[PDB]
């Protein structure tokens, strides 16, 4: 079938900087007609996707000139000639050149920022919880960056591992920094059997461990 | 002003059937091609059916056709996707797109989210993140809501209606034993809370529930 292949899979990059994202498919896209049908489209985090280019090169309304289309037969390529926080996401090629209309499997776009160390945050199982026979102790850390991030949790001063669920964010585009969530869930019955808990992260920003704890009495 | 709100998303069993619709407003709607556009759990996109201005000619994607049929209501100005014989490939969120012919898909809706499984629906459990072992380093407060257990995807949070996004942190649902757990973040200045009112907002429209949460500190 048509394949469409992007290349890079994630694209680093710098504020003001330049970025190219490149879109290759298995045949050409040049239609019996002579048209060549290929448009681009910007997905932002938590939005639905933006057309930005159609007809390899023609920006849809609103869309500025430091994005460009070009290309042709089965090489294209999409250009911000000076990259903003706001083209943070993933921007996908499709083609309906050829039967089946196809897209790309997507480009991420990442802002390339300072670093920025987390802000961790410990949150004691909230009383409401325990009838339930679980705990959930949750540890924020937020808008750090870069998104390399070691996190832990200690028991008593020994780790845990069994029971840790870990979220995080896409980049944000306010501040272009990560976020992160883990969360360590116990029975109350083992809870009960342990005093300290302690959520704790390394980072570029902090080689030593930024730790925060509670004791399970304390109020 | 161009709008397209998608519904009828949610939980269906494997060989099911389920009806999406999409109301537009804004263009004229019975002068365009309209197309549904879906979106996988592994962040795919996947052209689904389209369909011709006038209804009388349809497309789908080969996997769709003789279980899908989309079809449309040129007076009321409503897209419909009716999808039969579910599988596990159908899990997707879908958008509806208005198609300028060769000009792309020029507007999306919103997207209404699609799951098909054996589990089944079950509305969250929330409970509040009030911080404990801290009072350091900057001004600000972080306060959060633990939305744990509940099947399918999504569920939606905000801050007191809105009003605090700025703020705020959704984290992504990890699935853990046919059950989803998120929390969701709302950092604000220590002069705001506790001295007012800070409040999450759970919905979660697959169980029909919506869920308050005033987030309130801990004491003795």
């Amino acid at each position: 079938d048509l394949l469409m292949a992007q290349t890079p899979l994630s694209l680093p990059v710098s504020l003001g900087d330049q970025a190219s994202i490149s879109c290759r498919s298995s045949q050409s896209l040049v239609h019996s007609s002579g048209n060549t049908y290929l448009e681009w489209y910007l997905q932002k985090p938590g939005q639905s996707p933006k057309l930005l280019i159609y007809k390899i090169s023609n920006r849809f309304s609103g869309v500025p000139d430091r994005f460009s289309g070009s290309g042709s037969g089965t090489d294209f390529t999409l250009k911000i000639s000076r990259v903003e926080a706001e083209d943070l996401g993933v921007y996908y090629c499709f083609q309906t050149s050829h039967v089946p209309p196809t897209f790309g499997g997507g480009t991420k776009l990442e802002i390339k920022r300072a670093d920025a160390a987390p802000t961790v945050s410990i949150f004691p199982p909230s009383s409401e919880q325990l009838t339930s026979g679980g705990a959930s102790v949750v540890c924020f850390l937020n808008n750090f960056y870069p998104k390399d991030i070691n996190v832990k949790w200690k028991i008593d001063g020994s780790e845990r591992q069994n029971g840790v669920l870990n979220s995080w964010t896409d980049q944000d585009s306010k501040d272009s920094t990560y976020s992160m969530s883990s969360t360590l869930t116990l029975t109350k019955d083992e809870y009960e059997r342990h005093n300290s808990y302690t959520c704790e992260a390394t980072h570029k920003t902090s080689t030593s461990p930024i730790v925060k704890s509670f004791n399970r009495n304390e109020c | 002003e161009v709008m397209l709100v998608e519904s009828g998303g949610g939980l269906v069993k494997p060989g099911g059937s389920l009806k999406l619709s999409c109301a537009a407003s804004e263009f004229t709607f019975s002068t365009y091609i309209m197309s549904w556009v879906r979106q996988t759990p592994e962040k795919r996109l996947e052209w689904v059916a389209t369909i011709s201005s006038s209804g009388t000619y349809t497309y789908y994607r080969d996997s769709v056709k003789g279980r899908f049929t989309v079809s449309r209501d040129n007076a009321n100005n409503i897209l419909y996707l009716q999808m039969s014989s579910l599988r596990s490939e159908d899990t997707a969120l879908y958008y509806c797109a208005r198609r300028d012919y060769y000009d792309g898909f020029t507007y999306w809706g919103q997207g209404t989210l699609v799951t098909v499984s054996a589990a089944k629906t079950t509305p969250p459990s929330v409970y509040p993140l009030a911080p404990g072992s801290a009072a350091q380093t900057n001004s600000m407060v972080t306060l959060g809501c633990l939305v744990k257990g509940y099947f399918p995807e999504p569920v939606t949070v905000t801050w007191n209606s809105g009003s605090l996004s700025s703020g705020v942190h959704t984290f992504p649902a990890v699935l853990q034993s046919d059950l989803y757990t998120l929390s969701s973040s709302v950092t604000v200045p220590s002069s705001t809370w506790p001295s007012e009112t800070v409040t999450c907002n759970v919905a979660h429209p697959a169980s029909s529930t919506k869920v308050d949460k005033k987030i309130v500190p801990r004491d003795c």
